[PDB]
């Protein structure tokens, strides 16, 4: 085990096997004794952390993945996003340059995910006799 | 109490109100603060569905 | 009482031995719990077996209980010198106190 | 936990005697307290049990009219243990009542054998004679 | 029904059948009219409640149990944690003395849970032909 | 696509097909440069949003629906709540007058949901040999 962000320079698969370390060490909780400028700061920072966490959890849930970590979808990979095969992506690039290469088309992928999940749920509603 | 004299002979009591906190203890004597730890792990004969 | 055990039994070191416990249908066995106790004479007992089969905390796996439709049994495997004492079974349910058997004295030979 | 019973008493036939059973090392209010006797002529005989929590009693028919079982209220020690005391008073003593009497703590807080005597005291010897 | 923490002294099973009361009454929401020392206090307390709640929900999700309440795992009960059988645990101890007896080994159990769930998810990723 | 609350006047089914827009646009995140009365306000409002969101997510989870959006239950529709058939409800009323008509019995439905889910989970615990 390498620690938080330890696999930042690793291959995307090597980092993917240990995403849970980074995901867990994302939320802290650093007690207090503020009972002041410093207090205003500590209170403001407190909110932003769980705020980003809950935004990400909201996104995970509105994609059919409220259970976090690893999930699959019904959305096909449109070749226009990236033209690299599987070996190249998972054993030649790290997650950083990957998100750099796909940041152009991230929100479109997010929309495709939400819509595929909504159609799956409509099918579930249809799915009884 | 006063300062300890010859033991068990006589005991003398004078009233004081040295601090205000004792009044809070006088009305907070029955209460206590705890935090809920809602996470319990326990053994059952249960395993999750195999992938 | 009406719950009869084998009056005496003996077993050799490292072997097994079985004690019986039976009586009329009014006490035995189906729908009635059986417990087993090690009860040296002149001393307070020790619970070995409860709920027919289920052994008391800390009890060695050498001790086992088994209840059939006609009788209940207590099996002691790999006999030791400390197993040489008196043993009692009890018939009970939930609202009725213990009913003890006639007793069995175990002797460890060898 | 430890169960400590009263020592021993000598009583004449027709008299009464009161045996005590002081408890510690466990929550006295939670486990039933049973009273069981042992005589040489009739063997082991279960007498009854009492709940320190509710006061509910269950006496064997042979002792329902001459045995009185009582409990005190538990004296807390920490939070998971306490000290308590139960008493059994047996009257109209006869020669066949001579023997050893035990109080015993139950097995489980819930289940199919809650009252089942699990933790036993050292016993109190009662002698009935002239 | 006994109420919040009503089964604190009950057997672990008796309390386990009604964990939902305690779990639900864990989050409040006590409006306001602070429009001051009292306001600083009320604002600070507000954060800590949902903060602990979200830490617990984070733990639930990183164990494969974001659906809350009752879930099972692939982790075997190592006898070194506690040597008591099932009847004793569920019908002789309350949850308080239980967590006292197992607090020595809680974090190890949590790690075993997270790792078993991660391996299950890796298997899920492997699980297509 | 009509936008946030666009189907407020639509039939309950027409709005039900696009609940995800309203559900997604429920959480914002409006950065800052407060580094003051205005700051106290912005900080206070920040908390309340995710607070209501987490209360709703808590309710969703304690009903067996932490995955959000659309889920079904084991609770039968007691006729005393509303006597309208399916066509009338889903193609004659909007969600607003619906929640007005059922606000009398909302909390009872919530309790039935939580209890049905708890019994399902107890069955799951029983469900191994
Ligand atoms: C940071 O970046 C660097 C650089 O990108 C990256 O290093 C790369 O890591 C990847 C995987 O993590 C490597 O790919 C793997 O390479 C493994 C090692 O190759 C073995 O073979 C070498 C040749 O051995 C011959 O010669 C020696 C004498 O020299 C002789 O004794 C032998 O018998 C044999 O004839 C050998 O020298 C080499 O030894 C180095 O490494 C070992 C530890 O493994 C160490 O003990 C030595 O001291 C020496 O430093 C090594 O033994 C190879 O095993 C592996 O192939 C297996 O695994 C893949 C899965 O990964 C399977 O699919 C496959 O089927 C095999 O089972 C794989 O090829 C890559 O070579 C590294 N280097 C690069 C890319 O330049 C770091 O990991 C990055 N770190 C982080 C944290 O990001
Ligand atoms: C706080 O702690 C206390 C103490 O630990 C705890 O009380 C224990 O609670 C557990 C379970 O909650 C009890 O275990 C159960 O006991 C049930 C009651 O036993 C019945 O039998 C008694 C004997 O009846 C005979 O005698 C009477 C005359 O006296 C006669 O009429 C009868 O026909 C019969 O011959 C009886 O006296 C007793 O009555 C008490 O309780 C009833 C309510 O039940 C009340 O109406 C009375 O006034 C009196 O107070 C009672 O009727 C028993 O039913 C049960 O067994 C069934 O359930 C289990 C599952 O729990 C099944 O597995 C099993 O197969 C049976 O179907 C079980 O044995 C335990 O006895 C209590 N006492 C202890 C441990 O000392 C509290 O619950 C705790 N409370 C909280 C909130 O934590
Ligand atoms: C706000 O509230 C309003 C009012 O409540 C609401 O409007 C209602 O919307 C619902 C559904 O959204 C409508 O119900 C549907 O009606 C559809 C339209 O009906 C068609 O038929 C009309 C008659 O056509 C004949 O005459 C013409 C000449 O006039 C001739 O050429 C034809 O060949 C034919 O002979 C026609 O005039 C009408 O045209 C209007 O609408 C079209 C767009 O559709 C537009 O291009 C025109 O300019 C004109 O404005 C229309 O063509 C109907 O198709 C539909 O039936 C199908 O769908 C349902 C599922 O919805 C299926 O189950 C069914 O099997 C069919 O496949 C359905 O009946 C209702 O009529 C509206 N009006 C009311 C209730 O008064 C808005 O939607 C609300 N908006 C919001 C945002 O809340
Ligand atoms: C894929 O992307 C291209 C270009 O962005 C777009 O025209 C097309 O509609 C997308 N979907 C496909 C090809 O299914
Ligand atoms: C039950 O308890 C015994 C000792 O009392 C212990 O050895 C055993 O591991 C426990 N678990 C079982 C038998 O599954
Ligand atoms: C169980 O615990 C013991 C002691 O903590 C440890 O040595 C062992 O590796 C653990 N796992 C087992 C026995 O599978
Ligand atoms: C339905 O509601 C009525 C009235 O509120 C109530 O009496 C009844 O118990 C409920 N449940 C049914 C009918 O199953």
């Amino acid at each position: 085990f390498l620690g938080f962000l330890g696999a930042a320079g690793s291959t995307m698969g090597a980092a993917s096997m240990t995403l849970t370390v980074q995901a867990r060490n994302l939320l802290s909780g650093i007690v207090q004794q503020q009972s002041t400028v410093w207090g205003i700061k500590q209170l403001q920072a407190r909110v932003l952390a769980v705020e980003r966490y809950l935004r990400d959890q909201q996104l995970l849930g509105i994609w059919g993945c409220s259970g976090k970590l690893i999930c699959c979808t019904n959305v096909p990979w449109n070749s226009s996003w990236s033209n690299r095969n599987l070996s190249e992506i998972w054993d030649n690039m790290t997650w950083l340059q990957w998100d750099k290469e796909i940041s152009n088309y991230t929100q479109i992928i997010y929309g495709l995910l939400e819509e595929s999940q909504n159609q799956q749920e409509k099918n579930e509603q249809d799915l009884l006799a | 109490r006063d300062g300890g004299s010859t033991n068990s002979t006589t005991e003398t009591f004078r009233p004081g109100g040295g601090d205000m906190r004792d009044n809070w203890r006088s009305e907070l004597y029955k209460y206590k603060v705890v935090k809920i730890e809602p996470l319990g792990v326990a053994p059952t004969r249960c395993k999750r569905r195999v992938v | 009482s009406v719950l009869t055990q084998s009056a005496s039994v003996s077993g050799s070191l490292g072997q097994s031995v079985t004690i019986s416990c039976t009586g009329p249908n009014s006490v035995c066995c189906s729908h009635k719990s059986i417990s087993w106790y090690q009860w040296p004479p002149g001393r307070a007992p020790t619970l070995i077996i409860y709920e027919d089969n289920e052994r008391a905390p800390g009890i060695s796996p050498r001790f086992s209980g088994y209840k059939s439709y006609w009788s209940a049994y207590l099996t002691i495997s790999d006999l030791r010198p400390e197993d040489e004492t008196t043993y009692y079974c009890c018939s009970y349910t939930h609202n009725s106190g213990c009913v003890f058997g006639t007793g069995t004295k175990v002797s460890v030979l060898g | 936990g430890q169960l400590v019973q009263s020592g021993a008493e000598l009583k004449k036939p027709g008299a009464s005697v009161k045996i005590s059973c002081k408890t510690s090392g466990y929550r006295f209010n939670f486990y039933h307290i049973n009273w069981i006797r042992q005589t040489a002529g009739r063997g082991p005989e279960w007498m009854g049990w009492i709940s320190p929590y509710s006061g509910d009693k269950n006496l064997a028919p042979a002792f329902q009219d001459r045995v009185i079982m009582t409990t005190d209220t538990e004296v807390p020690v920490t939070s998971f243990t306490s000290t308590g005391a139960a008493y059994m008073e047996i009257r109209n003593l006869k020669f066949d009542d001579t023997g050893t009497y035990f109080c015993a703590k139950g097995l489980l807080r819930d289940g199919s054998s809650t009252w089942l005597p699990y933790l036993w005291g050292q016993g109190t010897l009662l002698t009935v004679s002239s």
